[PDB]
């Protein structure tokens, strides 16, 4: 029956003091608020020349936030969070096709907590050129995904591997992908 | 680093139905992966979901100002912010990008993977069909599903089991609301 | 240019 959900979806963690916040349309970004800068980040440009939004409140949601979180770690007799490993996916955004742009998306997904390390491996070498990455988006079951971007050009010569890093792993996850003939 | 993590997360979800129609706003209160307390505007109060959360629960349930915020945010919050934000989400249409290719090059009379790429696509909902010199088949499809990329894109690959044979042709036939007529790609073999 | 609006967080049982 549904047919659209927006979700505020908020977080803080401790002893790592990361906060987030964050606005979803049917699983996809709208914005988030930059911390640090303490401003709006629109995930698509044009969201921006449509729609405002004061990061104000969310800044001051966050403090709230983190109150909260210290007052529920004592309350449930500082149990911890347990580690869900993140399941990894790399796919190209279209079929590839040798000499045409394209795109691939390393999904890190259904994991927790909140905290990734993630590197793109060409032939063994870190990438950075190019790449993004989205913010920590939220999952029905509060666990979360995240996704990356390397947008490339498609080769015979060239492997590619998205790393992953998380407590949850014992050991750095390497997802690889190829072109092959 | 292996020190303990303790994490927080605050949910508002605006659930929508036949446009603006009805509305239920759900407030979520999650201590690391459990849920202990939350507000359902159809309830109209907290309700401790774990008893982690029962004094949450109780001492907002005091609060009759915060009640009477919380039970109009269907209006001035919820309804609100789809009227914002309708015009380039709600209504977003991105037409999908349609190839269709042997997964494998095999020669004629072996099994073979018939894969319909419909990529870079808004909103979700999509149908895609096969059909084997005109007639639709419906068995032997594999599919990965619906893929969200993160990107407000979506993309799907829908494979067919096939013998080929020489002169069949397979087409794969798109639909998807941002078009008015259905997406059609040949494959001959 | 509409703005989105938020719903405030609220402190737990201290207590």
């Amino acid at each position: 029956k549904e047919e659209h959900v927006i979700i505020q979806a908020e977080f803080y963690l401790n002893p790592d003091q990361s906060g987030e916040f964050m606005f979803d349309f049917d699983g996809d970004e709208i914005f988030h608020v930059d911390m640090a800068k303490k401003e709006t980040v629109w995930r698509l440009e044009e969201f921006g020349r449509f729609a405002s939004f004061e990061a104000q409140g969310a800044l001051a949601n966050i403090a709230v936030d983190k109150a909260n979180l210290e007052i529920m770690t004592k309350r449930s007799n500082y149990t911890p969070i347990t580690n869900v490993p993140p399941e990894v996916t790399v796919l190209t955004n279209s079929p590839v096709e040798l000499r045409e742009p394209n795109v691939l998306i390393c999904f890190i997904d259904k994991f927790t907590p909140p905290v990734v390390n993630v590197t793109w491996l060409r032939n063994g070498k870190p990438v950075t050129t190019g790449v993004s990455e989205t913010v920590f988006l939220p999952r029905e079951d509060h666990l979360f995904r995240k996704f990356h971007y390397l947008p490339f050009l498609p080769s015979t010569e060239d492997v590619y591997d998205c790393r992953v890093e998380h407590w949850g792993l014992d050991e750095p996850l390497l997802k690889h992908w190829e072109f092959d003939a | 680093d292996t020190r303990p993590r303790f994490l927080w997360q605050l949910k508002f979800e605006c659930h929508f139905f036949n446009g603006t129609e009805r509305v239920r706003l759900l407030e979520r209160c999650i201590y690391n992966q459990e849920e202990s307390v939350r507000f359902d505007s159809d309830v109209g109060e907290y309700r401790a979901v774990t008893e982690l959360g029962r004094p949450d629960a109780e001492y907002w349930n005091s609060q009759k100002d915060l009640l009477e915020q919380r039970r109009a945010a269907v209006d001035t919050y919820c309804r609100h912010n789809y009227g914002v934000g309708e015009s380039f989400t709600v209504q977003r249409r991105v037409e999908p990008k349609v190839t269709v290719y042997p997964s494998k090059t095999q020669p004629l009379q072996h099994h073979n993977l018939l894969v319909c790429s419909v990529s870079g696509f808004y909103p979700g909902s999509i149908e895609v069909r096969w059909f084997r010199n005109g007639q639709e088949e419906k068995a032997g499809v594999v599919s990965t599903g619906l893929i969200q990329n993160g990107d407000w894109t979506f993309q799907t690959l829908v494979m067919l089991e096939t013998v080929p044979r020489s002169g069949e042709v397979y087409t794969c036939q798109v639909e998807h609301p941002s078009v008015t007529s259905p997406l059609t790609v040949e494959w001959r073999a | 240019k509409s703005a989105f609006y938020i719903l405030p967080s609220i402190i737990s049982n201290e207590k």
